[PDB]
């Protein structure tokens, strides 16, 4: 349904799912704690989280790139842990811009 | 190779589930207190209607402080709304459930968070009862006597007994809103300093995995990474062969598992 997309999908697509994932997760997250629903906002925002430590943990350190990439998703994970203790949608909106950064930029970088 | 590859990997994920578990508790805490601010703010409500009762010189009992009792009797039953809704993955967590059991221990329920990766790193939580039959003037055993809790109000009474009358006058009602105001008072405060413990150890799982990984966790305020940010989308767009070699190195099955 949704397995046959991972495994017919390109190495670059396949980054591309996990940008578009963690975005869709800050946006639960960020609705849910306007619905006051604790919950729901840390389920969202962990598995953000998870999403950002796969892309950095699956970063090639050999190539020169990786090293700003790096250090842009310890920022990331770290701040959606922060917007997950301070319940803070601003920090949110804050990490969703840097994501749409990325997941923009790769659209375009992947295209050949 | 193999042991020292073998060892990280199970002190990453170590740290990463203990880092789950507790951002979970947290979550946990933070319910429990954004409702009881709602029951300190519905007490306070139910403490200025007291005061307005009070006016019995000016007031009619069985229309004005009828009125008053009304409005008072649906607050607390709020507040009773409160304490057997709020769950968190259907615990109730402020009906007593989890309250401190003095008379028989073995009874106790805790709330039990598994803050680190080994033993006896835990962190056990109790909650009181905050319902309004458990809120009030108690007794030197930790019980309310009756006519001594938030739902024994009854300002009506003020029509007929002074201020000063045992129990049902108006200082001694207002002292039950008081007792009641302080304890939901005193249960925040406890759970703040959960809270508090919890984010220390939070921070101190992303420290310690930031050492483990050799993470580059320079950028330390908003600006910055948003100057940083822009310089790395114009380096994805501007050397893509080189971004797709250094990111596009994901395994289906774990995008599968990180999309559910």
């Amino acid at each position: 349904y949704q397995q046959n997309s991972v495994n017919t999908a390109t190495p670059g697509e396949l980054t591309l799912m996990l940008y578009n994932g963690c975005l869709k997760f800050i946006r639960l997250a960020a609705q849910a704690i306007e619905n006051d629903d604790m919950e729901r906002k840390n389920e969202n925002l962990i598995k953000a989280q998870n999403i950002i430590q796969e892309l950095n943990f699956t970063l090639n350190r050999n190539i020169e790139l990786s090293a700003s990439m790096g250090a842009m998703y310890d920022y990331m994970y770290r701040r959606l842990v922060q917007a997950n203790i301070k319940n803070d949608t601003g920090m949110l909106a804050e990490v969703e811009g840097y994501v749409t950064d990325f997941r923009d930029a790769w659209k375009q970088a992947i295209q050949s | 190779g193999l042991a020292i590859s073998e060892k990280m990997r199970g002190q990453i994920r170590g740290l990463e589930m203990a880092s789950k578990n507790s951002q979970d508790g947290i979550s946990l805490i933070q319910t429990a207190e954004g409702a009881l601010t709602e029951t300190h703010a519905i007490l306070q409500r139910v403490r200025e209607l007291v005061v307005q009762a009070g006016n019995t010189g000016t007031q009619d009992k069985a229309t004005d402080l009828q009125s008053i009792q009304d409005e008072i009797s649906a607050l607390t039953d709020e507040i009773d709304g409160i304490s057997n809704r709020t769950e968190f993955n259907g615990k109730k967590l402020l009906d007593g459930t989890y309250k401190v059991d003095t008379a028989t221990p073995a009874n106790q329920k805790n709330l039990v968070f598994q803050i680190g990766a080994n033993a006896t790193q835990q962190i056990s939580v109790n909650i009181e009862d905050m319902g309004a039959d458990a809120l009030g003037i108690k007794e030197a055993d930790g019980s309310i006597a009756a006519l001594h809790s938030v739902n024994d109000l009854d300002v009506t009474k003020f029509a007929d007994n002074a201020a000063d009358t045992a129990d049902i006058g108006f200082d001694a009602q207002l002292k039950v809103v008081d007792e009641a105001i302080n304890q939901v008072s005193s249960q925040r405060a406890k759970l703040g300093a959960v809270q508090n413990r919890l984010e220390h150890t939070i921070n101190n799982l992303s420290a310690s995995g930031e050492n483990l990984t050799a993470a580059e966790s320079r950028i330390r305020d908003v600006d910055m990474a948003k100057e940083m940010s822009e310089f790395t989308k114009n380096n994805i767009l501007s050397q893509a062969s080189q971004a797709m070699l250094a990111q596009a190195n994901q395994q289906p099955q774990n995008v599968l598992q990180l999309l559910r």
